[PDB]
């Protein structure tokens, strides 16, 4: 049974399908949802701040009848902090700048720990949200052709997405990044489905069902010139959008800065706003599997 | 060059110069007698080191940690002067404590209670993986961590 | 009757015993605790941030049916701020960097003010937690032998502890600090029980029932060398622990940094984790005496 | 418990557990044979350590550095199997390299080429003085630096 | 013969008397002083800035026909820096934040190194200036009664002064400081003349021939209150000045902040301005002993 | 004739040989060197600070009878600044953070401009110093085997060295760097002699006559781990030194940090200290060709 949510690997195909169904139920926002967190306190421990993900979980918990305590920002030990939250609460949702922080927390902790981001490692509940969105659109995840675009090296969401896909059967996952930001050999060796590294999206854009973008950041390249020379071709432009198949979708776990042309918003292919809107019901679902079964 | 031991463990066939690292690997550096000889002759290896720990029988677990720096080594358990056991050294599945994670952002590199932990990924060319952050280390990084 | 909680002196021996009993009751965490703060709003005004103490009070209030508003961090007057909280709330829990801030607040305020720390002055609800822990362990506070270890000059918790002990009859309180961090003459003259200043813990460690540690900080000594020369002997080490009597306890109001050797955690003498776990029920108790009687 | 040595130095009567520190003190940790026994019986000391270094004769200078952590120690120079010399250990006048200066502002604490240097001020209660900044260290600070 | 000037101990009584005579000569500022540094380049390496001492040496060197190169302020090695100055110059005058920097420099260097200040260690040419001033006034240094006032722990000038006095026969040196800023046992054990530690100057002010003041700084005490309570009695006030003997002098190696009442300036006892005015000729003298004999 | 010194390309083979001879003359430091800068003022305009190179030029100018004005550090135009120096002086030696700053300056300026470093572009007088050192040791530059080790992408000294070598006939220049810090295609296409890019020095160390090292810096790589994994093999270690031919030399334009093991200093192969010691006479020489012919 689900307890700690630390890796996308924590989920089986069975648990995901269950979660999709519960998400469908919680989406059609009836006013009689079962208050499975009634009399329970979840702590939201965002050592590394993120207000979008903070609020998503809080709303999820509120919808389920839970009370919320937490903190955002700011030499005490992670271990000691985790022991403290165990006095105060019945589950912890944490985001942290150090890789493996959630795994370690879950080892110290008696109450469930949910990883809302650990360094550049994983963001497993995002991956659940991502594939729920895809599964909603295509009525399948199996057999789809994916393209990951942008930074594929330092993006926990990419990591969590690649790993969660291994519970399914994708036809192909294209990995479109500059040379510098390629998925780590380590991660690719875990995978059990066809992958193909490519540098320019226009070469394959016509094939993809799902285009998933992440931001590339200047403060990463050898010098500022390389970035400037490379950046313009990992932007989702209106032209790139128009070259996609009719039934294709564009995803992005927010926030965006400038990596998506805002004109894309108005095309029917843009799915990133719908993606963010499932954040709450999906996380309601995950919480329901942890505490309500 | 060191006398025989009444009861305990003899770790023979350590590469020359590496005995000190073997003891570190074992956490030994109190109460019980220890003998080392360093840089002694070895017919099969040219030079070797030998470690002898009285009154302690190293487990297969403790022993496998030695293979990281002394895969040639042979472990003899000694009782009443008779060698009662000659352990088969294997590459350990998990290494907790001995090796640090090169990722400065790894939780194990920041929280004192977060003890570094590596799971062997392949024995073949030796590659180990940090269980927290998934960073991979090779035999080089491993040996340069323990030997220097 | 209890109203403002500003000093450990606010409590009588009678009120403390009552609080211990209520704490015992709230500890055995029944799901039918009386919601004495129902329809009431407590504001948590942490001008000086502390997340551990923030969350402790919030949980206490939540458990009692109260609503929580508050702030942590950040040229308005303390007085004006206190007047504002009186519009918004039915009690204030404040922590502030200025000594006497709680006393002054309680003079401006109609609603109860609870001091969760005022400069280097006091931390009275911590002292209640400290002695509750001791009383739980030994079934008494009278007749015990104490040792305060670390910084005894600038530690509000030490101050509050020394003052609260005067409602009891300790056999002896050892004051173990470097010369620089001795309890202030002012404070020691208030006391009504034997005290003895000493510099090295190993001289008396065999006698103490309760060892209470605080951190010494570099940014205090004449130069960085003095600190480095003195610091290693106010650390609670495994050796010091092993030299304590079988039935003795080690306390520390968290967070710790490095002043306790983490191996101590595993000995049965370590009581600082249990100490933190009474934070909520004790503060529930104090709130119950203020609003529920 | 270790065999006799054909040629070299035997450092006997080291306090129990301190042999490793003696080698550090000497800069030894390559080529030549070394033997240690640790925690062996000693009639006069209860327990002791013995170090044996083949093919090297420790000088009175090198030897006096040992007195910092093993003032009881006895140094034997061995040739053709015969002990040809039994050195009188003395408190060394100057200590270069082994001890660091506790003053964070000392030049020796900042410049890699500025090698820490202490001059013995009194042997009686042992006090040493940093030659650059005049900071004084006692036997405690000395032993806690080398032993741990 | 004089070469490296690293400690006040580098000088013998004989060399000092010689230096005083040369200073007398260079003081009566004739326009035919011998250009002993003609064709020579001295580098002024002030790793730790001081403009007063920088300019003093530069002027000294200029007066002697030398060329000046140097730097003030701003991961290269001290050793490497010293090797570089040896390419460029025929002597080095350095000031550095690390104790023993001059001693080490002089070990790396072939050319003479002159210590213009090394951490909190020494300032030996200041001590020469100090005693020259005293010897000028009293026609003796032997048999005088001194009082050092202010910070006697972290003041290189005090250190250098105490050590240089050991080439003479002072009747007594009073050490007037707060408890915290007492001369280091280490330094006092070197001395070969009567010393006496005292806390208040008015107790002995009537006896002193030479009153030598240094500044006490806040950023040193246990807390800001102690400083404020202690500071006002290590100030040279008009009252303290008026209590000195008719023929007594007040010295201070500049800059001052507020440790001397500015009204003292107008009394005939004030000698700190005359003291600074010998800086050049004294340093001319020292240079003359190093290069002109 | 030589005037502006902006690129290593400004020098012909003939001018270099002439400069070597003049350097030989100025090295044997006779006290009758011709004061070719007498009555002339050179300004040293170090917009980007470097004290080593500042002092080198200043000493050069002093040795030649020139007066020195200048500045180091600190929205005025470069052009306007150059116009100002033309009022004040008869030549400019500048170092600047912007590539091409010296070229532009020399276009605005009537008086000679000498490039002492322009961004990551060139450091042409260093290259003269480098090859003078090599030519002194081997009595030739033609036919030698070189190895450049460290950062070969962002090192103006490497750039200037590679370009100056094209006036000669090197047998081979090995380019040993991590993949990231390879000499720029642009620069390599200028060259007229065999070059060979390699990643590990031990592969070819046995062949090199001249080993020239530059520092690799963390703040350049994809992440801090890559640097840490790569850095230890571009360090000149004692082992690498011992593997060099008997008559081989190790050069480095200072400062060093940790890229050379300090034990190398004591081997006869270490030539970087001798290299720095020719800085003055070489720059004297260059100045002599600009103003004394
Ligand atoms: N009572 C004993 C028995 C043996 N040994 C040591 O432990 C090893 C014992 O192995 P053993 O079977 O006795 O000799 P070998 O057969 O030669 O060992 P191997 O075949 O592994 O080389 C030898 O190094 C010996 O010095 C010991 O110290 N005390
Ligand atoms: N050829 C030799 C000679 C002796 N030893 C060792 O070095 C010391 C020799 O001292 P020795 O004079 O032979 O024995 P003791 O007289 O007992 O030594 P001491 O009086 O100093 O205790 C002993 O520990 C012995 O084991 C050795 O290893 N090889
Ligand atoms: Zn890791
Ligand atoms: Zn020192």
């Amino acid at each position: 049974m689900l307890k700690h949510i630390i890796s996308a690997y924590n989920f089986s195909r069975d648990e995901l399908e269950d979660i999709f169904a519960l998400t469908d139920k919680y989406s059609k926002n009836l006013n009689d949802t079962r208050k499975i967190l009634s009399g329970k306190t979840i702590s939201i421990a965002f050592f590394e701040p993120s207000t979008r993900t903070y609020l998503s979980f809080q709303k999820a918990i509120i919808n389920l009848g839970g009370d919320v305590i937490g903190f955002s920002g700011e030499g005490e030990n992670l271990a000691d902090t985790i022991r403290m939250l165990n006095n105060y609460s019945d589950g912890i949702v944490m985001r942290h700048k150090y890789d493996g922080a959630s795994r370690f927390a879950s080892e110290i902790s008696d109450i469930p720990v949910i990883n809302a981001g650990d360094g550049k490692h994983e963001h497993p509940t995002q991956a659940v949200i991502d594939i729920y969105t895809i599964n909603k659109h295509f009525n399948t995840i199996d057999g789809l052709v994916f393209a990951l675009l942008g930074d594929l090296k330092y993006a926990r969401t990419v990591n969590s997405l690649l790993r969660i896909l291994t519970r399914f059967r994708p036809k192909l996952v294209y990995l479109i990044s500059p040379q510098l930001l390629r998925a780590r050999k380590e991660i690719l060796d875990e995978l059990n489905y066809p992958v193909k590294e490519v540098e320019n999206p226009f070469e394959v854009i016509n094939e993809v069902d799902v285009l998933y973008v992440t931001r590339i950041q200047k403060e990463r390249f050898v010098d500022e010139m390389e970035y400037e020379k490379i950046k313009g071709s990992y932007i989702v432009s209106l032209d790139l959008a128009n070259k996609m198949k009719k039934d294709s979708i564009i995803l992005h776990p927010l926030p965006r800065v400038n990596e998506i042309d805002r004109k894309v918003d108005k095309t029917t292919k843009a799915k990133y706003f719908e993606q963010a809107s499932y954040g709450v019901p999906v996380r309601m679902s995950i919480l329901t599997k942890i505490y309500g079964e | 060059m060191v006398s025989k031991i009444k009861n305990g463990t003899v770790i023979d066939h350590i590469p020359a110069g590496r005995a000190f690292a073997v003891l570190n690997v074992l956490g030994i550096k109190e109460g019980f007698r220890i003998a080392l000889v360093i840089n002694v002759d070895s017919k099969k290896m040219g030079k070797k080191d030998i470690v002898k720990i009285e009154d302690k029988e190293i487990s297969d677990t403790e022993a496998n940690l030695i293979t990281l720096i002394a895969p040639t080594a042979t472990i003899n358990i000694v009782r009443e002067y008779e060698v009662v056991k000659k352990t088969k050294l294997e590459v350990p599945k998990v290494v907790k404590g001995i090796l640090k994670c090169p990722n400065p952002y790894c939780i194990t590199s920041n929280d004192v209670e977060a003890i570094p932990t590596f799971k062997t990924l392949t024995e073949k060319p030796l590659k180990m993986r940090c269980e927290y952050c998934e960073t991979i280390i090779d035999e080089n990084e491993i040996m340069s961590q323990i030997l220097g």
